[PDB]
């Protein structure tokens, strides 16, 4: 009886949704973060519900039987644990509360069981993560590597700093380090850069450097960063190189560590970069990707008065109009939008008046059509059409605004979506942004679920901590920006690194909070994160988805430019006038004598390319030749190096243009893309997909628009502040708090200075600058702190008043990045599928030659078995030979390389001479073994052992092995230079790449790998092409730019090997916003427009802040092209070696 | 806030020492010239306190009259230890003691207060 | 910013000569004090007579008659930070031949520190009356034309080969 009423209890409509109800009641309980003495009623409560509904379940399930029923559901364990919980802390409990406490917060996932359909969502994650098991062993292996290579490398590195040439009472180096342990007391002793946090990294090469005179470069004390930045323990390198391979903030470490390296080590960094983050993270898109295929596909290929009235209300009707009326107002809406896009900070008052009158003619005739469109087809016909009422409400909006937040004003622009029916692409985007809360409404909500599970426990673990602490993360002894202490700013974090933001934030939490703690939780939110929202992105994009001697003459040319010497000739040329362009500079001074020849040259060479355009035209005519895209090109190129010569031999030179005219000549590498067979095959690609390119990005700019709308009337002109220029801090408020009071104090005070961001939302085409910003995460944070402070136009910000404006940013995120991007993506990656159709299904980004090497490595991905060998007949011969092929032999050795690996590990920075001499002697005996081994496999097997490919590999790592440790030892007898023993001893690392041999799963990835390196080569050439002419570009035009942020000595424009690196930094759009800063800055008192600059003849340091805009925008947005066809080629090849 | 352990009530016999044992906790580690350490004696709850030792850059025993020399530091502040000890407890050392703490660069004072007596 | 070029060795009797010394500072972004002397040891005599000090803003000059008049600054201007150093000449003349040396006195001012160094720059002037084209630069366009002249004959030379036998062709067939 009682189990029937409880069963019938337990089955309820109702009772499903009571059981959730209190859930979502109890989340919002989660957020107090200091809940009143009061609530903890409430507290109780909520153990009544959940034990009451466990409690049902437990009663009816079981039949006193146990509770078979009901524990044999993995769910129902979670919630017996709640309950325990809940009533274990009653009862006796364990010493940390908040530890414990933190628990609770598995109610939450309460929630996942009781929402229809969200069990499967989970279960459907599980799945996919399964599939990346090998991804996850050659990750592990592949970062471990580069962690051995950059530790013995680098180890040590980091703690250089400028320790002072001169010490009073005769203390020492050793003295100085024990007595004194204060920021104060350590800045009088070691450099310091004017207010950073720690010491100026110095560097022994002439390359890296440098120290003040009167200081030296000494090695002592903690790494940057807290001690966390340094190469010194396999554990820190394996975090550096983690950070790099997830390239957060990478950036800094590449800055620091070439500084104190020296630049030569760059090369490392493009290694690592290009091979361990571009790659290892396509590899984990395309297991994911190609994952969810295979179980979104399968799932579903299982399914399959009043008289008069009438007479108006007839003709009203007819007023619908659809072929031109209802079009006659698009052209309205399109209009309104344009009228409201101008507002800048500085406003005369008749235009301020002007813009009011014209809004409300438009607020009018929007009102008009829609009061006017009720009286043709009734209310009730009239609100039948989603868009009507979606146009209902706007209209509604705009009348209550003349009597009765007055942001929400601002929101009329959306109205400009309209457009979206007529348009295409448009639609998509309205599509792809239905499907999230539509469709995958349930995967997006689990996705909230976990945002909110990881806000609110990163709050309960450390939020404490964070406001004790304070002050070992801030000198201030106040809360630092970003913080975990509230809910809204724990869920800041989390979202922060979804992005991936996680490095600079963690140094923070595990200073107030310790290591251990601050690690785990992050590394948590990070992979489990973002395979969620990896997740929804590629489920997104899928499911959105799917005589007459003149005749001989010419004949005769046409002979000598087909030509191969001529062709090969031509290509030497341009290589060689390519060259001459990055000896220029500011040391050109220095060096008078390759100044003279390198002018001289160019004469020969603008002699050369104007003869040989002359043979084309006789050997192709002038039809043919300028029919020719290529040709223009090549055409062009010349006539500008051909003006500036007649020009220059005339004299009436330097004149502005001509002048500017030879800044043009960057333009001379460009000529080399016609002849390079690999480099074309890349630009047709690019060609083919520009038209489709240019329709997402005139979705993306209408979408942008209206943000950038909204933007400038929130944050327009209230981005100024009075800071002291020494420091650049900004005032109190307290004082000087509008900018009438912070003039007075200038007029009394010498530097106090009342100014402007310089990427702001003063205008809209400002506006587009600082959305892209926020789009690319790079100085994205200055701006939100600076919306976030601001209070008035005219008024000195407050800190973190509107402290809401973030939500703005957060919203602008998910639509403004992830997915227009997702819409980027999925055009981009469709059209080039329609390409390679068109082209007889063939690779795109190949040569034909290059082709045929591909097929040829097709072939090595056979298991045809090769000849077993047969034992020689000697039984002493054979029996090695038996004990050889055993393949438990060959575990052994396998195991023996592991063993070989932890050996490297242990090594770690001052590890001291007993413990250094064994590691030098385990290895030996090493080497020995695996010698021992090559010796043993070679008597037996004999010639046969050659045959095998892996053998080979082996054979040489022994040989390269003992050569090392000899060499190292020859080198210490002989010793000078440390340097090349470092690089020596790499050798060593060559037994640890032994382990991808016993290996099947990692074997196949890194085949993939292997098979895409032609098509990758191609881009790279490419790639490498674009970086060179805007290098030569750079070097011209920002060369004694002021040095502010990002710009300094090295890493800065001055010299072509100082371009390169740069250049390189920012093609992953790293840093992109620091150096484009000193760039904008232009008039006093930002920059001086004339300086002496000893030494050469040019006067001032002024970005040009449109030309440097161009630039650095450009090649953002370039740089992102080419790598989304990274992405595309290793897509390709993973597809197919997998699907094999 | 500064962390304070301590009994709120401390009986011990007459003629045996008595250690008053205090806990006090803050983020950070302790600084000599920084950590500062006071211990205050009432012989009741109105009373006015009378100082008895300090920490100020090292161990301050003042001395007084009323402890003859039976008060001695008895803790490691490193350890975030500032205990005393009081030998061969008196009746007349009936009381309460209060130990205040502010610690560099901690701007929270932590106060922990001890009510001793003396059984017979 | 600044770089370090060295000063040209020959001047034209009669006309203005330029000197230059430049030193540059290890990092930009730190702020010292200098001051100059430059020494001048006629050629065919041993030693050296100072003739300049530049401190502060003002140039003391020497009384002595090879350079009494016939000099003035060129040097960084109303920086009390020079880092650039170089003396301008007007009405060269014989006398004003032989060996330079430039000395710097710099004053650099740290956190707690305070760095007095010195350095030397020695520059060698031999005077002469007419202007000596460079050889760097005579080669060169000499070296120029010759490439010139070569390519053209050798593409003049290919055509009669090559036209000869296009001609050829036709007639063949
Ligand atoms: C702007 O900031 C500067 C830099 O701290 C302030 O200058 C300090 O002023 C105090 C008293 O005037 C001096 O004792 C310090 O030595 C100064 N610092 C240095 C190193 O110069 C200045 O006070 C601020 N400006 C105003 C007008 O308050
Ligand atoms: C701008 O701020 C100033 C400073 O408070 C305001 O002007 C006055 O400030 C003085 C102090 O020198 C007070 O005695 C006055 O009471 C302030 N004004 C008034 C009317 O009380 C000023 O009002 C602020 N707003 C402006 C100038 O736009
Ligand atoms: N301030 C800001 O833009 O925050 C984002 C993040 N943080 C920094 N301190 N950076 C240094 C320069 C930079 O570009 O702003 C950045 N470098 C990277 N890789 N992301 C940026
Ligand atoms: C070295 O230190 C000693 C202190 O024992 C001092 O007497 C001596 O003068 C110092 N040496 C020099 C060269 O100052
Ligand atoms: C400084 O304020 C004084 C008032 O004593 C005024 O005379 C002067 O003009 C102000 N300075 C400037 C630059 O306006
Ligand atoms: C010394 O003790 C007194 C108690 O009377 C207390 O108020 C004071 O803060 C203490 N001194 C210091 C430096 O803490
Ligand atoms: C040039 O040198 C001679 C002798 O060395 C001297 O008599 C003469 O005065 C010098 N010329 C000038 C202009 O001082
Ligand atoms: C060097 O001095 C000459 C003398 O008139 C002066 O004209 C010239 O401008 C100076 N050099 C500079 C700074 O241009
Ligand atoms: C050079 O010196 C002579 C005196 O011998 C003087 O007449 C002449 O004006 C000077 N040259 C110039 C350019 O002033
Ligand atoms: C260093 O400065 C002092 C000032 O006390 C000065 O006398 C001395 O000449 C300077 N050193 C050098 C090498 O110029």
């Amino acid at each position: 009886p009682l189990r029937r009423i409880s069963i019938k209890i337990l089955v309820h409509s109702l009772f499903s949704m009571l059981i959730m109800c209190t859930i979502l009641t109890n989340c919002i309980f989660m957020t107090m973060n200091n809940p009143p003495d009061w609530t903890k009623n409430v507290e109780y409560t909520f153990t009544g519900i959940y034990t009451f509904e466990s409690l049902v379940k437990i009663l009816a399930r079981g039949f006193c039987v146990g509770e078979f029923t009901f524990l044999r559901d993995p769910w129902n364990w979670l919630d017996f644990v709640v309950i325990v919980f809940a009533y274990l802390t009653e009862f006796v409990n364990l010493g940390n509360v908040s530890a414990l406490r933190t628990f609770r917060v598995l109610r939450a996932l309460k929630t996942i069981s009781v929402i229809p359909g969200l069990k499967t969502i989970v279960g459907a994650l599980i799945q996919s993560v399964k599939k990346l098991s090998d991804v996850m062993i050659l990750t592990v292996f592949c970062l471990s590597v580069f962690a051995l290579i950059g530790l013995q490398l680098f180890m040590g590195n980091l703690k250089h700093k400028c320790f002072r040439n001169s010490l009073e009472n005769n203390e020492t180096l050793e003295s100085i380090m024990n007595t004194l342990e204060s920021e104060e007391d350590f800045r009088k002793y070691f450099y310091y850069l004017e207010g950073s946090k720690d010491a100026l990294l110095c560097g022994f090469s002439t390359d890296s450097g440098q120290c003040p005179e009167g200081y030296t470069c000494v090695k002592i004390g903690r790494n940057p960063d807290y001690g966390y930045t340094s190469f010194d323990t396999f554990s820190w390198a394996f975090l550096a190189l983690f950070r790099l391979m997830t390239q957060d903030y990478w950036e800094n470490l590449y800055q620091q560590t070439l500084r104190a390296a020296g630049k030569t080590y760059m090369i490392f960094f493009v290694v690592v970069i290009f091979l361990g983050s571009f790659y290892l993270i396509n590899l984990i898109l395309a297991v994911v990707a190609m994952a969810y295929k295979e179980q979104n596909q399968a799932n579903i290929e299982e399914a399959k008065c009043s008289p008069y009235w009438i007479k108006f209300k007839k003709c009203i009707y007819f007023i619908v109009m659809d072929p031109f009326v209802d079009l006659a107002i698009t052209i309205c809406i399109v209009l309104n939008t344009l009228f409201m896009a101008m507002e800048h900070h500085p406003m005369t008052e008749e235009f301020k008046n002007v813009l009011a009158i014209g809004n409300l003619v438009f607020t009018g005739i929007f009102a008009a059509e829609m009061v006017l469109k009720l009286i043709a087809m009734d209310p009730y016909e009239y609100f039948q059409v989603g868009w009507n009422i979606f146009d209902s409400l706007i209209v509604t909006l705009s009348l209550v605004e003349l009597f009765l937040l007055s942001v929400l004003r601002s929101f009329r622009l959306l109205r400009v979506f309209k457009l979206a029916k007529s348009w295409p692409t448009l639609n998509m985007l309205i599509k792809i942004i239905g499907n999230s809360v539509g469709a995958l409404g349930n995967l997006t909500l689990v996705l909230a679920i976990i945002v909110f599970i990881f806000a609110v426990v990163g709050m309960q673990l450390f939020g404490k901590s964070y406001k004790e602490c304070v002050c070992k993360i801030n000198d201030d002894c106040t809360l630092p920006r970003w913080h975990m202490n509230d809910f809204f700013h724990s869920f800041l974090i989390v979202f922060r690194v979804l992005c991936g933001e996680w490095i600079e934030t963690m140094w923070d939490c595990m200073e107030v909070a310790g290591q251990a703690m601050c690690l785990i939780v992050y590394m948590m939110v990070m992979v489990i994160g973002n395979l969620v929202v990896l997740n929804l992105f590629l489920a997104l994009l899928l499911s959105s988805f799917s005589g007459k001697i003149w005749w001989n003459i010419r004949k005769t040319c046409y002979k000598i430019v087909e030509h191969s010497w001529f062709e090969s000739f031509i290509v030497l040329m341009i290589l060689l006038s390519s060259g001459a362009l990055a000896f220029e500079d500011i040391y050109i001074e220095r060096k008078k004598t390759i100044k003279i020849i390198l002018e001289y040259a160019d004469k020969i060479f603008t002699y050369i390319f104007i003869l040989e355009m002359l043979l084309k035209w006789i050997a192709y005519g002038y039809k043919t030749y300028f029919t020719n895209a290529w040709c223009w090109l090549d055409f062009l190129i010349v006539d500008v190096s051909l003006v500036t010569l007649v020009a220059n031999t005339l004299g009436y030179s330097d004149l502005g243009p001509i002048k500017s005219l030879r800044t043009l000549r960057a333009l001379r590498p460009l000529r080399a893309l016609s002849r390079f067979e690999g480099m074309r095959v890349v630009v047709n690609a690019l060609i083919g997909a520009i038209p489709s390119i240019m329709n997402v990005l005139l979705v993306c700019l209408i979408f942008w628009l209206i943000f950038s709308i909204m933007g400038v009337n929130l944050f327009a002109g209230k981005f100024y502040e009075c800071i002291n220029t020494t420091d650049g801090s900004r005032f109190p408020a307290s004082q000087v708090p509008n900018r009438s009071e912070c003039f007075a104090l200038m007029n009394v005070s010498q530097n106090v200075r009342w100014k402007n961001l310089k990427v702001n939302f003063d205008n809209v085409g400002l506006g587009y600058l600082s959305l892209l910003q926020v789009a690319t995460f790079k100085g994205w944070t200055i701006i939100m702190y600076a919306a976030v402070d601001s209070v008035n136009v005219d008024k000195q910000p407050k800190y973190e008043y509107s402290l809401y404006m973030y939500i703005y940013f957060v919203v602008f995120i998910i639509f403004g990045s992830f997915f227009t991007l997702n819409l980027f993506i999925g055009v981009i990656i469709d059209n080039f599928n329609q390409q390679k159709k068109k082209l007889g299904g063939q690779d795109i980004f190949m040569t034909e030659e290059q082709k045929k090497y591909y097929n040829a490595m097709k072939k090595l991905g056979s298991k045809k078995p090769q000849k077993p060998i047969p034992r020689p007949g000697n039984k002493i011969q054979g029996c090695i030979f038996d004990l050889v092929t055993n393949q438990a032999f060959d575990i052994s050795i396998m195991v023996l390389i592991c063993l070989n690996m932890v050996t490297m590990m242990v090594e770690k920075e001052g590890q001291s001479q007993h413990m250094t001499e064994v590691l030098y002697w385990i290895n030996v005996v090493f080497i020995i073994l695996f010698t021992g081994e090559c010796v043993l496999k070679l008597i037996s097997l004999r010639h046969y052992y050659f045959t095998v490919g892996w053998n080979i590999f082996d054979f040489v790592v022994v040989i390269i092995s003992i050569v090392g440790m000899f060499l190292a030892d020859l080198i210490e007898t002989y010793f000078v230079s440390p340097t090349l023993f470092r690089v020596i001893r790499l050798a060593r690392i060559g037994r640890i790449l032994r382990l991808v041999k016993g290996a099947k799963g990692i074997r196949t990835l890194l085949f993939a790998l292997m098979m895409s390196l032609p098509a990758l080569f191609n881009i790279g050439l490419l790639l490498f092409l674009v970086m060179f002419i805007y290098a030569i570009f750079g070097m011209s035009n920002f060369a004694y730019v002021k040095k502010e942020d990002g710009i300094n000595d090295m890493f800065n424009f001055e010299t072509f090997g100082n371009s390169m690196i740069c250049l390189f930094q920012i093609t992953t759009s790293a840093g992109w916003d620091g150096l484009l800063a000193p760039i904008l800055n232009s008039k006093p008192p930002d920059c001086d427009p004339k300086k002496v600059h000893p030494g050469s003849s040019v006067e001032g340091d002024c970005g040009n802040p449109s030309v440097g805009i161009f630039y650095f925008v450009s090649y953002i947005i370039i740089s992102f092209l080419v790598v989304v066809n990274m992405y595309i080629a290793v897509i390709l090849e993973n597809f197919s070696v997998a699907t094999e | 806030s500064m962390e304070v352990t301590v009994p709120a009530t401390l009986n011990v016999l007459n003629g045996s020492d008595a250690r008053l044992p205090c806990t006090f906790n803050s983020c950070y580690t302790v600084n000599h010239k920084q950590f500062s350490l006071n211990w205050t004696y009432q012989e009741c709850n109105n009373c006015s306190e009378e100082m008895f030792l300090q920490f100020r850059m090292k161990i301050i025993n003042l001395k007084l009259e009323r402890f003859q020399d039976r008060v001695e530091f008895s803790g490691n502040p490193s350890k975030y230890d500032v205990s005393v000890m009081l030998r061969n407890v008196q009746p007349e050392d009936e009381g309460i003691y209060n130990c205040y703490i502010m610690n560099p660069p901690d701007r929270h004072r932590g106060h922990g207060k001890i009510h001793l007596q003396v059984l017979m | 910013g600044c770089v370090e070029v060295d000063s040209e060795t020959e001047a034209v009797y009669g006309m203005t000569f330029k000197i230059l010394c430049i030193s540059c500072k290890r990092r930009s972004e730190t702020n010292a004090e200098t001051f100059t002397e430059w020494t001048f040891r006629q050629k065919g005599t041993e030693e050296f007579v100072k003739i300049l000090r530049y401190e502060n803003e003002v140039l003391q000059l020497e009384e002595d008659e090879r350079f009494e008049g016939r000099v003035v600054w060129n040097g960084s201007r109303g920086t009390k930070d020079l880092q650039d150093l170089s003396i301008f000449i007007t009405n060269v003349t014989y006398n004003h031949s032989g060996d330079y040396e430039c000395h710097v006195y710099r004053l650099l001012f740290f956190e707690n520190y305070e760095h007095n160094t010195s350095v030397v720059k020695k520059i060698h002037i031999e005077v002469v009356d007419k202007a000596n084209r460079d050889m760097a630069s005579i080669v060169s366009e000499i070296m120029m034309y010759v490439l010139i002249v070569v390519l053209t004959i050798w593409l003049v030379a290919e055509m009669i080969y090559c036209y000869k036998k296009i001609a050829a062709a036709t007639e063949t067939a």
